[PDB]
């Protein structure tokens, strides 16, 4: 038989995708550049508008549904107190800097840095639109065309301070906070109930506290500079950031498409052709926007379900992993959790 | 030939309607920046849109932005409980709207007046703000979401809480297990009951 | 010419070739159609 | 309400003309030569299988989520019901 | 079986006219004229 007669203390990062970016699009102003003509003859299609309509403000309620059921898992909001020692363990990488402008951890501040968002949601009040900023920025070029993103319920800010006060009720209450009320209790004592449960007597925790905050804090060091070691470490959030901007790109470039018509330019058909023959080349134009519109629509269904389904299993590592102590293997990272 | 053209006055900074050559829109023009070059007429961004022209009468270069627009969201409560609602102009400024305007992160919001305490978030509006229909004299106020009560655990090097009662409570858990099957005639839907219709149908394969 | 060109017919095949010669009014020769009605439509030659 | 709004979306859609001249099939084949009144029901046609497909998919996908839906409850009952789960917040809150 | 089922279906699909001439590619192009044959393959491209 073989048994180990000593142990390293490693911490493992797992990166999942919780929501992504809102997508609302208008198909009047889509499919048609403000047109009289076309606008009427666009109604003869049905109910289209209000089917695709209906599907982007179902994925958006659903996004931050998925955000709330990940991040708002706790009751109260709990902060750590003022006194930031835990019996040798050194959180300061990842409680949050009152230092900062924003309340984040520095490994929060790495994590930001590393994802280049496309569009945020925010204000752009006519200025960032023109200018230099234009020959740069797709975003205003895709709102131009109806395709708005809508920013998410809960903020940065409003998920930092969840984060950290999920943080503070695991480091001050174990796995009490998750079950009922906080109760607080010394962290060697919390690291020897997790010892227990996973099979190791409290004696060699209270023996070797000092060897395992060393190991703790050194390996909360390292993250640090695993994630700044290569962009690979976020290429989950990367590639979902990357694939909604080059569905929008995607979208916003089919209007250039002819779909056998003439020309791609509306206006340029109605000046060219008689209403009575010109109405055969906008129903054709028509028929392509809408087809490239449902086809977007059913990727955004299909990737939503896939976030769906993403968001339920970080809460249920959430639940399992930091509101408690989960007994499946390799469930909360490997290794005895 | 073409004969005359008749050209205009040129107008910029307003919302109006531009031609330049045959090119037709609608937007604002301002002073650009650029470097146009000299043979360079039209100008485009990377998604395939025009977004700067140059003038046929001065070689000044000028941007192409069209006018303010934006997603009109309503926001009210119950019809059987109150009439009065808010409107939300989303990405949108509230000086380019145009005694309660509000100007949120998310949009413009007219209709709510804001106050600095915080509830729960009853109609989700948009970045972290929501609106509740309150007698504050009932009106929509508008105001920053609550993550949740304030509390602070009592950390100590020696100190622990251990209950010395419980509660035992039932929590329902609402989860679908299945739907309606839906059977769906596709050559009666497609056809009513017509012979040619039906033929037409055919060629169309499998679907 | 219904399915063929009216200029790309010589370089095609064809099983057996059928002429139908007959003389009608000026005012039914859009009645010689498929799908057409009337009374040479009905009475005299109907395509199908 | 979904599954209730899908249908009734999707016998509304045969209101639509899709560009033709009339919606109701009788009428096209009673004031027009099947030759004119084919080109009528060739875009009929596509555009009600373009709505069955639509519909379709949507029906897809929330059999999709229906199927994760099921699988959860299923995992829920024989966790909590059939058993004892350990694992936190999946039997409720607080200790199962 | 669904998968070979999906790729039998796939390859079948071709066999569909969807409302063209003929669900052959050079039939149409060898029988009609490039302005005439446009519109069918119009269709046939949009079926596929």
């Amino acid at each position: 038989i073989a048994i180990p007669t000593n142990f390293t203390i490693s911490v493992t990062t797992e990166i999942l995708p919780v929501s992504m970016t809102k997508t609302s699009v208008d198909c009047t102003m889509y499919i048609c550049g403000d047109s009289t003509e076309c606008s009427n003859l666009l109604l003869q299609y049905g109910s289209f508008c209000t089917q695709l309509k209906r599907a982007l403000t179902g994925i958006a309620v659903e996004q931050d549904k998925n955000t709330q059921e990940v991040f708002a898992q706790v009751k109260q909001i709990y902060k750590t107190p003022p006194i930031k020692y835990f019996g040798g363990f050194n959180f300061s990488q990842i409680l949050p800097d009152p230092s900062k402008p924003s309340k984040r951890s520095p490994i929060e501040d790495l994590l930001f840095n590393k994802v280049t968002l496309a569009d945020a949601g925010f204000i752009k009040q006519y200025g960032d639109c023109l200018g230099d900023i234009a020959a740069r920025d797709l975003i205003c070029a895709q709102k131009f065309n109806g395709l708005t993103v809508l920013p998410p319920l809960l903020t940065d800010e409003m998920i930092a301070q969840y984060t950290s006060a999920l943080l503070a009720g695991t480091i001050t209450s174990g796995w009490t906070f998750g079950a009922g009320p906080a109760l607080q209790i010394p962290f060697p004592m919390q690291m020897a109930y997790r010892f227990n449960g996973i099979g190791v007597t409290q004696n060699v925790l209270y023996e070797n506290q000092k060897l395992i905050a060393n190991q703790f804090n050194s390996a909360i060091g390292k993250i640090q500079d695993s994630l700044s070691s290569t962009p690979s470490a976020l290429g989950k959030l990367q590639d979902v950031v990357n694939h909604n901007a080059q569905a929008l790109n995607t979208l916003v470039k089919q209007l250039s498409s002819k779909f056998g018509a003439i020309s791609s330019v509306l206006n340029d058909i109605l000046s060219r052709l008689d209403p009575p023959e010109a109405e055969v080349q906008i129903d054709r134009l028509i028929t392509g926007r809408l087809q490239s519109l449902q086809t977007y629509v059913t990727q955004q269904l299909i990737r939503a379900a896939e976030i769906r389904a993403s968001a339920n299993l970080a809460a249920t590592k959430m639940s399992e992993c930091v509101l408690g102590q989960s007994k499946r293997v390799d469930f909360c990272g490997k290794g005895y959790h | 030939v073409c004969g005359p053209k008749k050209s205009t006055n040129l107008v910029k900074n307003k919302c109006v309607n531009f031609n330049f050559n045959g090119l037709t829109g609608t937007g604002v023009l301002t002073e650009s920046n650029k470097k146009f070059l000299p043979f360079q007429q039209f100008g485009r961004d990377i998604a395939d849109t025009t977004d700067a022209v140059r003038d046929p009468q001065t070689l000044e270069i000028l941007d192409i932005t069209p006018c303010s627009f934006g997603g009109v969201s309503v926001i009210t409560p119950g019809t059987n409980t109150s009439n009065q609602v808010a409107v939300l102009y989303q990405g949108v400024n509230c000086t380019e709207v145009p005694s309660n305007v509000f100007q949120t992160r998310a949009g413009c919001l007219i209709g709510a007046e804001y106050v600095n305490n915080s509830y729960e978030c009853d109609i989700p509006i948009g970045a972290g703000i929501c609106a509740s229909y309150q007698t504050q004299s009932q009106s929509i106020i508008a105001y920053t979401m609550s993550l949740g009560a304030e509390n602070s655990v009592a950390y100590s090097n020696n100190s622990i809480a251990i209950p010395t009662n419980f509660t035992i409570s039932v929590t329902t858990e609402i989860l679908p297990v299945s739907m309606t099957k839906t059977s769906v005639d596709c050559t009666m839907y497609i056809c009513g009951d017509s012979t040619e219709c039906s033929n037409l149908l055919l060629q169309y394969g499998s679907f | 010419c219904y399915g063929v060109s009216p200029t790309k017919l010589n370089d095609l095949c064809f099983t057996n070739v059928y002429a139908d010669s007959f003389v009608i009014r000026g005012n039914e020769v859009s009645q010689i159609a498929p799908g057409q009605t009337g009374n040479i439509a009905d009475y005299n030659y109907k395509l199908p």
